[PDB]
RNA sequence: CGCAGGUCGCAGUGGCAAGGGGGACCUGACUGUUUAACAAAAACAUAGGUCCCCGCGAGCCCGUAAGGGUGUGUACGGGGGC
RNA sequence: CCGGUCCUAAGGCGGGGCCUAAUAGGCACCCGCCGAAAGGGAAACGGGUUAAUAUUCCCGUGCCGCGGGGGUAGGUUCUGCGGCAACGCAGGCCCCGUCCCCGACGCCUCGGGAUAGGGCGGGCGGGACUGCCGUCCCGCUUAACCGUCGAAGGCCGGGGAGUGCCGUAAUGGCGAGAACCGGCCGAAGGCGGGAAUAGCCGGGGGUUUCCCCGGUCCGCCCGACUCCUGGGGCCCGUGAAAAGG
């Protein structure tokens, strides 16, 4: 753990106590948010910062939901309807 | 699995002010064997128990009795103060 | 810079730590098996008649 | 630890309460209803932090000054 | 034991601040417990000299002669103090922000706004005050621009 | 203690070998793609020679394939016999028309694509053999060669090409694209060495060495190797 | 406005019968508005807490929401306190 | 015209993307009022921007301003009631940037 | 950041901190590397030039063998000299 | 709830097989496993306490995983509701499959936003000094966690622009859809709750570390090498993988 925190995988935060003490804390960085399956371009609605995995992220309402943007799925339709 | 109680000044501060006995157990006793074998053999309820290996090679656990139930009559009891 | 400066760099590492067979000082972890008895390489007891 | 603004909304957490304590300030008054889970604090005015702590005591919820 | 050892933790203070008194050297080798140094930390045979604090009072008197311009010759200046890129940033921020909102209010027409747009960039003017009255020398808005 | 350089190449030691693990994938083609597919995305991979497309085709078979010279994102592309000679397609070698450039051209089919690999080198199609199943095709040393006419090849010349053009200008420069290919970088002159390390080492004045013949032994057989001649008289000769 | 979001749902849970989700809302829409009033009394940004207190009134009038008019009587204290100390030190 | 009175259409964004409606009424140039039936086709009526439906080829005979059972009759007039209840799949895997720039 | 005025010292980047400069020849283009413990160089490397072996079941190299490296590579390439 | 433990990297070992006079020697192949206390990766903070441990003991306030009970939304042939949309909202239960994404990534440079820290003026309390002046110094703190707000950036609707029009630190942008108007998603961090009841400072009374009293404030400034964000550029150099989610 100290050299884990020589590393920069790390947030270095520093932060003052009730007691009067100035400490460092080591934080967890963001992970990376759900991204277009098409254009990787950070998807609508699921780009909140989240810092740890196993928590549920809502996908907006519609068809393929967090997997593609609504232009992506938009022009997909368009050429099924037609073909 | 009980070798010893331990009786020393840091041990009895710990029995009055925080109901636990201190005991030497072997080595590969674990928490849940320690808490088994209290309960059975003195008829007490553990609330919990923490443990540690001495730079001597024993294994010491600070064994915390539940509220109805004193460290401090038990090692009287005992015979071992 | 070979001799006394170098030394200074035997603190920290290791080539070889206890065996669990022969109990020696003689266990190369990068190989894994012993450079006394052939623990990890040889299922026989290693011992040349080379040697007293 | 809950902040909860609307009185209607934290007399669900504090009439389940283990107890609730009271903080008063010369303007509002802390109610902080400490349930297993959360501690739920309200800020009342004090004229509303009587009525509160009277109906608490009625249906019988251990009350502490803090 | 080392009772400034006990003590600086009670007190909170480094080793180096703590004081005993020399009237307690006969107590000092009763000492056993953190609780024993509170009890002469409470009759005063044991506290914490105050920090020192460097003292700001001789700053303080030469930070207001430095306002009013002394101190500040060619002689004290060892490398470079004023920087040209933040300068420049704060030259352009002046400017646009000035003939932005002469156009927004109506006051300049875009093709006026685009030339002296155009010269801003080009560093043309000096600075607000030039621009300034080259507005009002080459009556580039209806009423002068104060 | 005297091996030379060349003897110890082949021990294939940590220094000398490919580190092939910063690739996706090898640049090959599967056995068996047929239909249409889409160009999806288009890599540099470290270590080659050209820009590298990523293929998906109908029924989801992903490959890699050297990017033809104009080959887009999103470009549809066809493999098969039934695919016209259009850029990017992959054809039977009997099948694309004389004079055609192709790249990636297969020895034998499945064999995954042998000649006209780097950037922009191509290989021609010279003729048609069909009653023994080969193809005639110039490869890009100008050497004439037969191949399997069931064997794949893309249509097109390889992308990058001019690379080489421009000077590697610093020692640093070529020092980083050897460390994503094979090569030890830097080299040791024969002659710069003493006898025990290299059959130039050694005199007052060093000196390089006359050919050696094909029958030499490792460790004997550096400088020129068998040669039929040195010197601009031997490009002459050639020519 | 700011908190424009908690009004619709508070209509759209009440058009549906759900008293809980409403009441849920409601409770929203009151962090909202008293929450960030706070933070720009605190950071001294009184105007931009002015128009917020300016709108709670309004949506406490709508939805009548006793609290909501408690906490904006204590902000505005608050806020005329500032004020009191910036014009004396004028 | 093609967005007109009993035009079928598919939604394109949306919760109800994908789904089949028709075209039952007219507002202004951007807008036309759907009502592929909520119980056949899952889309509820109210209006739509023309740029979120995409037209196909198949269209109806209805009046303006057609009710409910009013376009469920002329469906089924045309046949095309099981129509109404597929939904269009994308194929997501033929798409790349360039599409959708 | 600038202007006007007054004024002291032998000395005002006052301590601290902090390039001597110029002309020419030989030599290696340059940055880089080297004899851990007497050699730092004009030696090695280098970018650039050029030649050779090679169409891949190749060329060159390692292994007793099974097999391997170059090679997840393919002449705008791999290897070998100067 | 701090690390190991888990994962895979470069690589390594074992069984099978092939080779070997033979092995404890070799390994392209098949199967499995090992391989990081600086990479990836579940979840804890503050205060107090000891002669000696302290995110481990004690107090307070929480979090994660797995499992269960009650209530609720929801369901019980069949489907959740709203919005033109971006997307919003308690969004039923169990099992299985497939796909996608996160995990997951260089260097250089420049705009923006914060916090740690530092400073200035006033206030309250305390301290330093004595030749003259009356200045100088110290305290005035706020964790994790819950809620809410959200700069850049991206997106949606309206609009329909070439006498152009809108810009930047810089490059600039637009019928391949500008200005402008309205909206949606959206950091560090702020603020409230935590929480003054703690800690600190000052003044008292006890005894063995306990009790009481007062203060814990007002208004500004600088501001990172720490944290966040976006723009631009470079490469014959392209800056891991897997568990897990
Ligand atoms: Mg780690
Ligand atoms: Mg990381
Ligand atoms: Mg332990
Ligand atoms: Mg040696
Ligand atoms: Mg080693
Ligand atoms: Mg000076
Ligand atoms: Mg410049
Ligand atoms: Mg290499
Ligand atoms: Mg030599
Ligand atoms: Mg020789
Ligand atoms: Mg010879
Ligand atoms: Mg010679
Ligand atoms: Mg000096
Ligand atoms: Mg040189
Ligand atoms: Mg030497
Ligand atoms: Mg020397
Ligand atoms: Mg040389
Ligand atoms: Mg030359
Ligand atoms: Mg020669
Ligand atoms: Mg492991
Ligand atoms: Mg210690
Ligand atoms: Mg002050
Ligand atoms: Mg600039
Ligand atoms: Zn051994």
């Amino acid at each position: 753990p100290r050299p884990a925190y020589r590393s920069r995988s790390l947030r270095r935060v520093k932060v003052k106590t009730p007691g009067g003490r100035t400490v460092v804390h080591y934080e967890k960085r963001a992970k990376g948010v759900p991204k277009c399956a098409v254009t990787g371009q950070p998807l609508g609605g699921m780009n909140s910062k989240v810092y740890r995995f196993g928590i549920s992220t809502r996908a907006p309402s519609r068809p393929y939901g967090g997997v593609v943007s609504h232009k992506v799925l938009a022009r997909a339709i368009r050429y099924a309807v037609r073909r | 699995m009980i070798k010893r109680f331990v009786i020393t000044e840091k041990a009895l501060r710990l029995a009055e002010r925080e109901n636990k006995i201190t005991i030497i157990v072997e080595r590969t006793a674990t928490k849940k064997q320690i808490a088994d074998e209290v309960q059975r053999l003195y008829n007490v309820k553990v609330e919990k128990v923490n443990t540690l290996i001495t730079p001597r090679g024993e294994k010491k656990a600070y064994v915390k009795l539940a509220e109805g139930y004193s460290a401090m009559d038990l090692l009287t009891k005992l015979g071992v103060l | 810079m070979k001799g006394t400066p170098s030394m200074g760099k035997h603190n920290k590492g290791k080539t070889h730590i206890r065996c669990p067979r022969c109990g020696r000082h003689s266990y190369n972890v990068t190989k894994k098996y012993c450079a006394s008895c052939g623990w990890g390489r040889s299922k026989r007891w290693r011992r040349y008649n080379w040697a007293k | 630890p809950k902040e909860i603004f609307l009185v209607e909304l934290w007399k669900k957490y504090g009439e389940k309460a283990q107890v609730v304590r009271v903080k008063r300030y010369e303007d509002f008054v802390k109610l902080k209803a400490r349930l297993s889970g959360y501690l739920y604090t309200i800020r009342v005015p004090p004229d509303k932090a009587e009525q509160l702590i009277s109906e608490l005591k009625a249906k019988n919820v251990k009350v502490e000054e803090v | 034991v080392d009772v400034k050892r006990l003590a600086a933790e009670i007190l909170g203070v480094g080793v180096s601040r703590v004081k005993i008194s020399p009237e307690a050297v006969g107590r000092l080798e009763e000492v056993v417990t953190k609780d024993d140094v509170r009890a002469l930390i409470d009759e005063g045979l044991i506290w914490a000299e105050p920090e020192k604090g460097n003292s700001r009072g001789r700053w303080r008197e030469l930070h207001e002669k430095k306002k009013k311009g002394r101190r500040r010759g060619q002689g004290s200046r060892k490398g470079r103090r004023l920087d040209e890129e933040e300068a420049w940033v704060n030259k352009m921020r002046v400017m646009r922000r000035f003939l932005n909102t002469l156009k927004r209010q109506g006051k300049l027409d875009p093709a006026t706004w685009r030339q002296l747009y155009r010269m801003v960039k080009g560093n043309y003017f000096r600075d607000l005050r030039h621009l300034k009255t080259y507005i009002n020398e080459h009556k580039l808005t209806k009423e002068p621009v104060k | 203690g005297k091996r030379i350089l060349v003897q110890r190449r082949g021990r294939g030691g940590s220094q000398f070998r490919s580190p092939s693990w910063k690739r996706d994938g090898p640049v090959r083609y599967p056995p068996n793609i047929s239909g249409r597919g889409i160009v999806v995305e288009i890599l540099h991979e470290p270590g080659l020679n050209a820009p590298v497309a990523k293929i998906r085709m109908e029924n989801g078979v992903e490959f890699f394939n050297y990017a033809a010279e104009g080959l887009y994102v999103g470009q549809v592309i066809q493999v098969g016999p039934d695919a016209p000679p259009a850029v990017g397609n992959v054809l039977p070698l009997g099948k694309i028309p004389e004079g055609t450039m192709v790249f990636n051209v297969e020895k034998r089919f499945g064999d995954g694509g042998k000649f006209a690999r780097s950037g922009g080198t191509y290989a021609l199609v010279i003729g048609q053999r069909p009653e023994e199943n080969k193809t005639i095709v110039r490869l890009p040393s100008g050497r004439v060669i037969e191949v399997d006419a069931r064997g794949r090849a893309t249509i097109g010349i390889v992308a990058g090409g001019g690379r080489v053009e421009k000077p590697f200008v610093k020692a640093g420069k070529k020092y980083h694209r050897a460390r994503a290919k094979s090569w030890k970088y830097p080299t040791v002159r024969g002659k710069a060495m003493s006898p025990y390390a290299h059959p130039h080492g050694g005199g007052s004045h060093q000196k390089g060495g006359t050919p050696v013949p094909k029958t030499a032994p490792p460790g004997q057989k550096v400088g020129f190797i068998g040669s039929r001649c040195t010197g601009r008289g031997c490009v002459r000769a050639r020519a | 406005p700011l908190c424009s979001k908690w009004e619709s749902l508070i209509t759209w849970a009440e058009k549906g019968g759900n008293s809980y989700k409403a009441l849920e809302f409601r409770e929203k829409l009151v962090e909202c508005i008293v929450y960030t009033a706070t933070e720009k009394v605190k950071k001294k940004k009184l105007d931009e807490a002015e128009e917020l207190l300016k709108y709670g009134k309004e949506v406490a009038k709508k939805f009548n929401i006793e609290e909501l008019n408690f906490h904006i009587a204590l902000l505005e204290k608050e806020i005329s306190k500032i004020r009191q100390r910036r014009a004396q030190a004028q | 015209k093609v967005i007109d009175v009993g035009r079928v259409v598919v939604k394109v964004l949306g919760r109800e993307a994908g789904r089949k409606a028709v075209v039952v009424d007219i507002v202004d140039e951007n807008y036309v009022v759907i009502t592929g039936p909520k119980s056949l086709s899952g889309v509820r009526r109210r209006r739509v921007n023309i740029n979120h439906i995409e037209p196909t080829d198949k269209k109806i005979e209805i009046k303006k301003g057609a009710s409910d059972e009013e376009v469920l009759k002329a469906l089924e007039a045309a046949g095309l009631v099981e129509y109404m209840k597929e939904r269009v799949k994308p194929k997501l895997f033929e798409i790349t940037p360039a599409d959708v720039k």
